[PDB]
RNA sequence: CGACUCUUAGCGGUGGAUCACUCGGCUCGUGCGUCGAUGAAGAACGCAGCUAGCUGCGAGAAUUAAUGUGAAUUGCAGGACACAUUGAUCAUCGACACUUCGAACGCACUUGCGGCCCCGGGUUCCUCCCGGGGCUACGCCUGUCUGAGCGUCGCUU
RNA sequence: CGCGACCUCAGAUCAGACGUGGCGACCCGCUGAAUUUAAGCAUAUUAGUCAGCGGAGGAAAAGAAACUAACCAGGAUUCCCUCAGUAACGGCGAGUGAACAGGGAAGAGCCCAGCGCCGAAUCCCCGCCCCGCGGGGCGCGGGACAUGUGGCGUACGGAAG
RNA sequence: AAGGCUAAAUACCGGCACGAGACCGAUAGUCAACAAGUACCGUAAGGGAAAGUUGAAAAGAACUUUGAAGAGAGAGUUCA
RNA sequence: GUGGAGCCGCCGCAGGUGCAGAUCUUGGUGGUAGUAGCAAAUAUUCAAACGAGAACUUUGAAGGCCGAAGUGGAGAAGGG
């Protein structure tokens, strides 16, 4: 908002650090089943709701 | 006798529930007195209470409690049932003497309507279908 | 990554716009001509 | 016969044990065979292997008076990796194909100061097994 | 609803008794419970017979019942009082006591 | 150089503190080897000196709070986190003393009338 | 540098002088959106920061 | 005006997050929560549904406190320590 | 069949708009939306009289045919026609009622 | 002649039925039957060398100590292999520690504003001067201290 | 006018305790429908159930007769089998609906106020010790409680001298 | 009678562990065998999914060649 | 013929027992059909560059538009 409080920002700053791929080391490791991040938000799509 | 909290006395029912004003509260005065004094005193265990003046509009009990952490209540073992934790708030339970004379209980003919610990405990064993095993 | 748009981004997605189609269409009965046959 | 009432019997939840098992435990369901040699010095009949011990395998592809120590146990895919069972890639690269323990006969054991007792325990249990025949 | 000849009948289903339903599946599992609840309580007291006190000789009521004879609660004061016994030693020797019996 | 718990509890607490704050100085300078390029053999020297630097936190909080157990004992009126915790229902039972207490007359009901064993065939 | 989230910048300016053995004129924080806190501290011109840099390793 | 144009003006929030269950559902102007009835003592709960019981009643964080108590449980809840 | 399959919030979309008149799951987001929910036809649905544990599963013999049942048992495995077309090799055997004495 | 159409069959594609599998449910039963002011359930935030989720944890943060166990963890690195030191890992867990909200407790909930007591340095300090520590919720019981009353009375004046 | 005693009450971040909140399958106290059934519908039924509220415990509640009986009389409570779909209730319609004997499971009984007696013979707190582990005391000395009644022996099956 | 205590037999679709089944076999069985009360939806109370399987072992197709690459043609692994 | 690990007959026993329809439920795919459509607010053109590739990118020249109640320059709320 630019006019935001504290407890929003680091409520946002959460949501900003989880939304990146999976390291691609993962897909080696021994029988695993994940092959994308499917929790990842896109800022137009799917909005937080504050 | 209790008003029934309705607003506008309609009960929005079958005819025979139109009872706002002439309703009466299975549980005695009394009883509701010894309840909200240990209501208040969370801490302190109810023994029973009695009756000290009315006059019109106000009823007077006085209701006894008892401390249970005190020494002179945890020592001598003739008082050292009510420091025991299933006396813990003992009219929320209707188990004192004022709250069981509204439990409808005691021994006889009078009394069979409740023939196992309590009314409910009697209902509900007078009406589940206890269907054996061979049968 | 260097393959992060070849094997990442392909299971990335790709079936996300499939959600429902169609919720019903709760516009409310579109007859709204009113007709009434010969009363 | 099982006749314990406390121990299970049903194929889903064995195999959930199995599995999920512990680390420590995971050493002992991995365990194999000393040779016919070796158990009658030490009057023992398996022990779980560990990283340097002398080994041949006894079936498989790979079989036949080899032998040679381990060099990997992996007890997370329950595989043990032998020096010199191998097997090029499709690059030339040549990696260790891995084999179950049970499938494996040990020849050499590596003996440490807690190897020696571990022999003692399971050897000392066997004459009270031989005491009860009277 | 009803047909030919038959019975007019009274099936007492009318109310919700599917929750008030009672199945008798432990029934095994606590006959099994109550033998372990007699023999851990017979060899935990003594030589002390099991199945409790000496119970008396005592009549039914009721007509239907008064020609024959019951096993009853206790030994009525008097009964301990001619016999010699004291009321407060009797339960240790083993012998059942109801004070408001009368003879 | 490993760090064994055991070698630290003969240890001095002007010794303790100043073998502390020297794993500090190494935690500290090891995040800047992060936070550049990175010299990886000393990016996995940090999970070492970290788990080392909580041994070293232990022995200080286990030779104070029973170095101070060792005070109170023997006392009336000991802090609360010295008293047993035990679940807040048994800290409101009555304690096995007061559970044994039997009133006078029921103590001379005991002796005049005890239990007595028996059997019955002859 | 990058600062605990708590730090003021009376305990970030006594931090910064009792480890590195610097006088501190100002400090400007910051709370940049990843939720860590960014500090921006000025040296006394008889210090250089270029140098107390290379000590501290970059 | 009755459909899309007047979702245009919908601008200021009625819930922000509470402070006891976390949910976007503390009305910000009657001070209270939705789902846990937050300046209330109590917590809301309600026999009519039995999923909202499902979503928020007891093993469903991380317990951090009753693991140890089902834990010391089956040793009696010891309090000195072991021999070496 | 547990409880049932009865914890679905769902109505009956009634009126017209050209779908059968079984219930539909609520809300909208999720596929499962406008599904047909609870009743035997539907995936996720509740089965066609889902059983009971008060069923009658145990079964009474009067004494007098479980001892007659047990006399006919023994009378059977004698005749050596009988036990033998049961599939039991006793060609070899002797004597059908095989007695070994009581040290074994 | 070719094309189109139709029906069959081979092959190929689309699609994911069937079958075979099962670290999951479901029912029945047994044994125990244990939260919290000594801060619970729950929530938020954070923690890994590369680590988003899940899982596990709390600035000692992908776990410390102890005991038991006896050579690994493993997707790749790195590192001590040392074990007649102390010994990797895993389990047990009785020792320690356990951010913020929450019955939530200085007051507010705006990371907002304090009050006393103490401690390390600055005015070597009172009268509102940096950091750190401690305490400050309500109801209530027993005891204490302070003391109110043209309440009851005494000794007085 | 002052001081004292007591009696009614206040205050305290006083020394020390306690209570709050969660879970809630089972249990206790309250509160409480309507769909439904009656081929309509009011009483009735659904049902003293659902929802609501409040208290627990590993069990809870009940429990040692102001009982049943009516005869050769049984003998606290709770559970089970029968009684019994019975007596009875009911637009006497739809429907509802116990108990006592009897057979079992289990079995255990007690205390108090009062009335009298004993020089308050009683209890709590603080201080230093007998002497101790893993801490609670009987002993010693002070402050209170308490005669408006603590304690002992006594309980209707009688009791005391 | 208008005061009080009390074990056992009884209850238990929550909890902590167990054991079993003429039970279901991935549109079934828990809503959920899987990063499920998750993604997503709704201002909210609340609604709430879909999604199991290469092989015995990654031995997951080096290399040559066409193409800007996707994509091929040979070769190669493997009983397949 | 494919497939790669289980299965069937007879005698009794037991059912969540056989589908063409329920504007059935769920999933899949057709015909329509290479069709309807890609039509509110006047407008683009030339060369070069970068490029595997240019009606659409950038650059330059031209012609135009918004025309200061703007298609300009800043914010509040909301988004993150
Ligand atoms: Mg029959
Ligand atoms: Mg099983
Ligand atoms: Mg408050
Ligand atoms: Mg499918
Ligand atoms: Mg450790
Ligand atoms: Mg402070
Ligand atoms: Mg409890
Ligand atoms: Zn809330």
């Amino acid at each position: 908002s630019s006019h935001k409080t504290f407890r929003i920002k680091r409520f946002l700053a959460k949501k900003q650090k989880q939304n990146r791929p999976i390291p691609q080391w993962i897909r080696m490791k021994t029988g695993n089943k994940i092959r994308y991040n499917s929790k990842r938000r896109h800022w137009r799509r799917t909005k937080l709701g504050l | 006798g209790r008003k029934r909290p309705v607003p506008k006395g309609a009960t929005y029912g079958k005819p025979v529930h139109h009872g706002v004003n002439q309703l009466k509260f299975a549980r005695s005065l009394q009883s509701v007195a010894e309840e909200r004094a240990g209501r208040h005193c969370g801490a302190l265990r109810v023994l029973n209470s009695y009756w000290v003046g009315e006059d019109s509009t106000y009823k007077f009990f006085e209701v006894i409690l008892i401390d249970p952490f005190h020494k002179a209540i945890r020592r001598n073992p003739d008082t050292q049932w009510i420091t025991k934790p299933v006396h813990k708030h003992r009219e929320m339970r209707g188990l004192t003497s004022a709250g069981r004379k509204s439990r409808g209980l005691g021994k006889g003919h009078k009394f069979h309507h409740t023939i196992g610990g309590s009314r409910r405990a009697a209902w509900r064993r007078r009406n589940t279908l206890q269907l054996h095993r061979y049968r | 990554g260097v393959c992060r748009k070849a094997a990442q981004p392909v299971e990335a997605g790709l079936q996300i716009p499939a959600i429902l189609g169609i919720l019903g269409g709760i516009l409310a009965l579109l007859i709204l001509i009113l007709l009434l046959l010969l009363f | 016969m099982k006749f314990n009432p406390f121990v299970t019997s049903d194929r889903s939840k064995n195999r959930k044990r199995h599995f999920n098992a512990p680390s420590h435990i995971r050493r002992k369901i991995m365990s194999s065979p000393l040779s016919k040699e070796l158990r009658q010095k030490y009057n023992v009949r398996s022990m779980p292997i560990r990283k340097d011990d002398e080994v041949q395998v006894v079936r498989g592809h790979y079989k036949g008076q080899q032998i040679g120590k381990v060099v990997q146990v992996y007890r997370k895919k329950y595989v043990i990796y032998i020096e010199r069972v191998q097997r090029e890639k499709a690059n030339g690269t040549t990696v260790h194909v891995g084999i179950h323990p049970s499938k494996v006969v040990i020849t050499r054991l590596k003996l440490d100061k807690d190897r020696k007792k571990i022999l003692e325990r399971k050897a000392k249990s066997r004459q009270v097994g031989k005491e009860k025949g009277k | 609803a009803p047909s030919r000849n038959g019975m007019v009948l009274k099936p007492h289903f009318h109310k919700d008794w599917q929750r008030r339903v009672a199945t008798w599946f432990n029934q095994p599992a606590r006959k099994i419970r109550r033998r372990k609840a007699r023999q851990a309580k017979a060899r935990r007291i003594a030589p002390r017979p099991a199945s409790g006190p000496i119970r008396p000789i005592v009549r039914c009521p009721t007509v239907r019942y008064h020609t024959k004879v019951r096993a009853g609660r206790g030994f009525s004061l008097e009964e301990l009082r001619v016999a010699g016994i004291h009321k407060k030693v009797a339960r240790t020797i083993g012998i059942s006591v109801d004070p408001r019996r009368r003879n | 150089a490993k760090i064994k718990a055991r070698d630290l509890r003969g240890k001095k607490k002007e010794e303790l503190l100043k073998q502390l704050d020297d794993l500090k100085v190494e935690l500290s300078q090891l995040r800047v080897a992060k936070v550049t390029g990175g010299a990886a053999s000393k990016l996995s020297k940090i999970r070492v000196v970290r788990k080392s630097i909580a041994r070293v936190l232990t022995v200080i909080n286990q030779t104070q709070k029973e170095n101070l157990r060792k005070f109170y004992k023997g006392k009336k009126y000991k802090p609360l986190d010295l008293r047993p915790k035990k679940t807040r229902a048994m800290r409101r039972r009555l304690n096995k003393h007061e559970e044994n207490l039997k009133t006078k007359k029921q103590q001379r009901k005991e002796r005049l009338y005890p239990l007595r064993k028996y059997a019955v065939k002859a | 540098f990058i600062v605990d989230v708590k730090a003021n910048k009376h305990q970030i300016k006594q931090a910064v002088k009792k480890l590195y053995d610097i006088d501190v004129a100002k400090v400007n924080t910051l709370i940049r959106p990843d939720g860590e806190k960014k500090a921006y501290v000025r040296l006394a011109p008889d210090y250089d920061a270029l140098d107390v840099a290379n000590k501290i390793g970059i | 005006t009755k459909g899309t144009s007047s979702f245009g003006k919908r601008r200021n929030k009625t819930h922000t997050l509470c402070r006891r269950c976390g949910s976007k559902a503390y009305h910000l102007q009657k001070s209270t929560c939705g789902k846990c009835g937050y300046p209330a003592k109590r917590k809301r709960k309600y026999n009519w549904s039995a999923k909202a019981k499902r979503r928020n009643t007891t093993g469903t964080g991380r317990m951090r406190h009753l693991k140890i108590v089902y834990r010391r449980f089956r040793h009696g809840f010891r309090e000195g320590t072991t021999p070496k | 069949s547990e409880l049932a399959g009865h914890q679905t919030s769902a109505e009956s979309w009634g009126t017209g708009r050209a779908v059968a008149r079984i219930p539909r799951v609520r809300g909208g987001g999720t596929h499962r939306s406008g599904q047909g929910a609870f009743g035997n036809m539907c995936r996720g649905g509740r089965m066609f009289a889902p059983t009971k544990t008060w069923r009658r599963w145990h079964r009474r013999v009067n004494t007098t045919q479980k001892r007659y049942a047990i006399c006919s048992a023994l009378a059977a495995s004698a005749l050596p026609a009988l036990v033998m077309s049961k599939g039991h090799r006793i060609e070899e055997v002797p004597e059908l009622p095989l007695v070994v004495e009581d040290k074994v």
